[PDB]
């Protein structure tokens, strides 16, 4: 965790906690969903995710449970990084089949099955190893840019 | 340039104007000796290169190690959280920000 | 001997990926260049056929094979001569300077004799050639005898 | 050590010491470590900080450990007061090969195998003396930008 | 004679890269040079052969024979005539005025005696000549003896 990532954690906590006191309860997390245009958020929703901390989710609990779960959470420029020494001329996108030989090759991680995985929502040009870019910006910030 | 490869008696032949020279069937023999000559001479050039060679992905092998752990880590983290409120939440939310 | 390389058994567990202690038969020609041994791959592969092991079924190994196979190898570094290495480059292009224009080092290595990949023809050349073309071989077959 | 440069080690010294007393002990740069991110910072990181002074860690001895460190430190503009006079006539990085035969032939702070560690993590552009300006840049503030 | 003149021992120190207080036989030239003396490399190179001194095989020196060659060197300065140096340029060019045109001096620089490099011609003549094509000797020959 660099510490503009734990920034960025915090703004989200507080944007999160409308009560601002420091802890987030089930009130905080349906007035923010609110404001968010969830009109229809369940209360099982909320039940969930307060169910995956042991106590209040204060700011060291919503960074324990969020550590635990981003384990292999890499930054931008660390992706982009290894994409680099993997196209290590500059500028073009890597191709589809190199991707899969190497990430089965190298490792377990890379087994194949992963692989279409890989493809299936990452679309084809991040599936196939072409572009590039697009993967490392919804590895750090999911869905649909 | 193409007589550049083999092991073959780079004495036996002979270039010119429009075309080369050859021996047999005495030159031919000389040539053969010569081809033997070369897999000693060459044979034993290749493995060091072939060694080398590989010697040289070794040291990449290991560079790579760990920036793939990374890389490999990483996107499990996104497979798993993707599908979490708070992460969708803070996604939404990541914006407004500054 | 022992001199008693313990190291080179210590080795045979970084390369064995099952942790059974043992290496199969396709792996040994590069693990032999990874203890310090450069036995050309035919070679590699007449010792083995020699000895009626075929390398093209599955194959097991038992440091008791590999070892006598690494001490049968180790008489042949005599013939790693570096005279020769700088010699047959320096009969490879023209002028009083060891410079190999880019394009004939890379099809040489890869199409004569041993075919050497071109990725691996990639790795070697990188960063001992600059832009102008022109691999500097007194420092590349420097380079090359480092590892 | 222009005054600006003082204040900025005036800065950072009131930063660490978060007790505002004027002597940086151990519990300060744990303290201003943890809230930086580091929740592991070992007792043994601080006491090698602390092993580097003869006394407590007051304004004048923080100055006097960095100016010792920092014998040949150089500002941003001197470094580019140089580079623009190896590059005379403006905008262009100047060769690799330029200044690592400048380098050397000069002075024997510029012989070769120092020459192969400035391109090694002053990468391409960097080493080779083409780009210009991001080296003056880690030179005053360290790692990557 | 010490006049005992130490600074020529610390300026032996600026010139060692090794920092063991020996001087190779190939920077003698040059340092006997940058202490004010100007033998020709002719000469530098007949009293080292003179002393059955090959600069041709590693060397190494000790002050305790750089300095009396510098003492020898040091009879040879009343060599330097600067007579003769503007009157051997104002025979090299026609007309009342001393100018020579650029590539003249550049080339007979480079290539007439002792081979000058035209690296190091070009940073003689860098500032003295203008961009008509014309090097004022007058004023050249005057900066080249204010070094």
């Amino acid at each position: 965790f660099d510490e503009t990532e734990i920034e960025d954690f915090k703004e989200a906590f507080t944007v999160i906690d409308q009560n601002a006191d420091g802890i987030i309860d089930k009130d905080d997390l349906r007035e923010t969903f609110a404001a968010m245009g969830r009109l229809n958020v369940k209360n099982e929703e909320l039940d969930a995710m307060i169910k995956e901390a042991s106590g209040p989710i204060n700011f060291t609990v919503f960074l324990t449970m969020f550590g635990e779960k981003l384990k292999g959470a890499d930054p931008e420029d660390v992706i982009m990084g290894a994409f680099k020494v993997l196209d290590p001329d500059g500028k073009g996108s890597i191709k589809k089949s190199f991707l899969e030989e190497l990430l089965t090759t190298g490792g377990g991680r890379f087994t194949p099955e992963e692989i279409k995985n890989m493809w299936a929502a990452f679309p084809p040009d991040v599936a196939g190893n072409v572009d590039y870019k697009n993967i490392c910006y919804v590895i750090t910030h999911g869905e649909d840019a | 340039k193409l007589l550049g490869g083999g092991d073959v008696d780079h004495t036996q032949y002979a270039f010119g104007h429009t075309k080369v020279f050859f021996k047999a069937g005495l030159l031919g023999l000389l040539e053969e000796m010569r081809d033997d000559k070369l897999a000693e001479i060459i044979t034993a050039t290749q493995a060091r290169c072939r060694g080398f060679l590989m010697r040289v992905e070794y040291r990449a092998m290991v560079e790579r190690r760990e920036s793939i752990f990374c890389i490999q880590y990483n996107v499990r983290s996104f497979m798993n959280v993707k599908h979490w409120p708070w992460m969708k939440l803070f996604f939404k939310i990541k914006p407004l920000l500054k | 001997s022992k001199a008693a390389a313990d190291d080179f058994k210590e080795a045979f567990l970084l390369f064995d990926r099952t942790g059974d202690a043992k290496i199969t038969a396709s792996q040994v020609g590069d693990i032999a260049r990874a203890l310090g041994q450069n036995p050309t791959n035919a070679e590699i592969n007449k010792i083995l056929g020699n000895p009626s092991k075929e390398e093209m079924n599955a194959a097991a190994i038992t440091f008791e094979e590999f070892l006598p196979m690494l001490q049968a190898a180790a008489n042949n570094k005599d013939q790693g001569t570096f005279e020769d290495f700088v010699e047959g480059l320096r009969v490879f292009d023209k002028e009083g300077n060891g410079t190999v224009m880019g394009a004939e080092l890379r099809h040489v290595l890869a199409t004569l004799g041993e075919k050497m990949t071109e990725e691996e023809v990639e790795e070697l050349m990188k960063g001992q050639e600059d832009s102008n073309g022109c691999i500097n071989y007194e420092a590349f077959v420097k380079h090359i005898m480092s590892v």
